[PDB]
DNA sequence: ACAGGATAAAGAGAGAAATTGAGCCGAGCTTAAGACCTCCTTTACCTTTTCA
């Protein structure tokens, strides 16, 4: 299902901005203009996340958060507090409110969405590194400043190695990930395609620098850090 | 009804062999969970990367299943 | 027990400030000055929280975080990223690293402590590094002080077996059983050969080995200096 | 029963889209032999210890 988010904020313009941005991100958004309605809706809906304003009328946001934490039905719901951040006292009371995170207003939409994603990953690919950029749509690699066309299997092999950059990948793992074959199938095919990658990517395929062979362990893709590109 | 529960299990098994992302893609592209086939674009928005990326994953998963290994029982279901 | 916090940061001043403030808060703090040592400590200790600077040498903070997420033993450990926060690209790459939170330097100590509390409220076995050695299993390599040494598989496993028993004498029969799985009665002479290769790779003088000692009649012992003495041995 | 009238809901007419499969090719892929470089084992001969 789509994660349910309850946004509780008395600023209709902020509330609308947040709601629009969350819906564009695929969430089920519920909106509340006050802490009393917000608490009742939280109890009724059991949303997957609460974003909670601070300056609601009649009832402060801290009391709302504390009440959500006191109801067994809401005690576990994560609370992302929106705060105007200006006084050490609101800080000290949020330190007792049971907030899960804080976000300073004005916020970037991307930061908000990052926090939402992290909270949801809590309730529940490398396409570029240094000198190598993968272009899936064209099965191509940017290798330093040259474009290199790859075959489908050559590309998938290089991607599999890039996913485990700096680690040795066993031939059986390559077989499983790229070909889906049984671990005991013939690994000799891999030995061929690694060689093509070296022919395309290394300056000297006989002394491969980046696509290393670790005898008895497999192959390792070792790439220089971006700080070293100027030397290579 | 008993050749229905049995089947899904067999399919799920061969699905396990596929990479997590791949199997998720397949389940969503055929509606194995919701009965509803989803487009590219719904997974383009719901999943991390956008459209034209899920198509590649779908083909790279099917090519894994199309091998005579990891999927041969279902051949008789046809 | 006291919660274990692993702080990984190459800025000794930030690392010290953080460690002092966490200890004042009652945590057991462990410190690592580089991403490789940090990763090895995370795998060895399974800390209750990782604080991970961004710009570590030899291994970027993103690669460290991704590797922690790839190890089943560390995949669940919360990661609070310390970042110099200045470009949306580092933002975009962190958006894929699997970081749990970010904290911009300079930070207020109270904010740091709040994040630590929230992560800890949310959460609720091999020695790979000691003194001058990091073992790098994934590459069959050893960091020895600051030099990379390529090892063969049996040499690596032998060195690891000795590291597991650092400061103790390891019997040849135990090495045969653990590394080779052989019977205690098989020829131990093969081990004697491979031990010298480790000395050839690791000792300054293979004829007068300082670290890979022979305990006559008992076996081999890896004696490593404590971290406090490293400055006296690097020049060797 | 039979005739007239009003109407809406369900068929035929066409092209344009979208697929589609078909031949005809060479690019990707596999197979097998041979060579060829690490890692390891085990020997022959030592040096180097602890001890009567």
């Amino acid at each position: 299902m789509k994660p349910r988010i309850l946004v509780i904020d008395d600023d209709s313009a902020i509330l609308e901005l947040v709601a629009v941005n969350l819906e564009m991100s695929g969430y089920d958004v519920r909106k509340a203009e006050d802490g009393i309605k917000g608490q009742a809706l939280a109890v009724q809906l059991v949303p997957d996340l609460i974003m909670l304003d601070l300056m609601l009328p009649r009832v402060d946001g801290f009391t709302v958060c504390q009440r959500l934490r006191r109801d067994e039905r809401t005690a576990e719901i994560p609370v992302l507090m929106l705060t105007a951040l200006g006084q050490t006292q609101d800080k000290v009371e949020g330190f007792n409110a049971g907030a899960d995170d804080y976000l300073t207003k004005p916020f970037e939409v991307e930061e908000m969405l990052a926090r939402v994603r992290a909270l949801l990953q809590r309730t529940d690919e490398i396409l570029s590194y240094g000198p190598l950029t993968l272009i899936p749509e064209r099965f191509e690699a940017i290798w330093f400043n040259r474009t290199v066309k790859l075959t489908h299997l050559e590309f998938e092999l290089l991607h599999c190695l890039l996913q485990r950059h700096g680690q040795t990948v066993a031939p059986s793992e390559i077989l499983k990930e790229v070909w889906g074959y049984d671990p005991d199938d013939d690994i000799e095919t891999i030995r061929v395609h690694i060689r093509h990658l070296r022919t395309k990517l290394e300056p000297d395929p006989r002394h491969p620098r980046y696509i290393k062979t670790v005898y008895g362990a497999g192959y390792c893709l070792e790439l220089p850090a971006e700080t070293e590109l100027h030397q290579h | 009804e008993v050749a229905k529960n049995l089947l899904r299990e067999d399919l799920e098994g061969v699905l396990s062999t596929l990479s997590p992302r791949e199997r998720d893609v397949l389940r969503l592209r055929y509606g194995l969970d919701d009965g509803r086939m989803k487009t590219l674009e719904e997974i383009g928005q719901l999943f991390n990367v956008t459209r034209e990326r899920i198509r590649q994953i779908e083909a790279k998963a099917l090519r894994k299943l199309r091998h005579p290994n990891r999927n041969s029982i279902l051949k008789e279901y046809i």
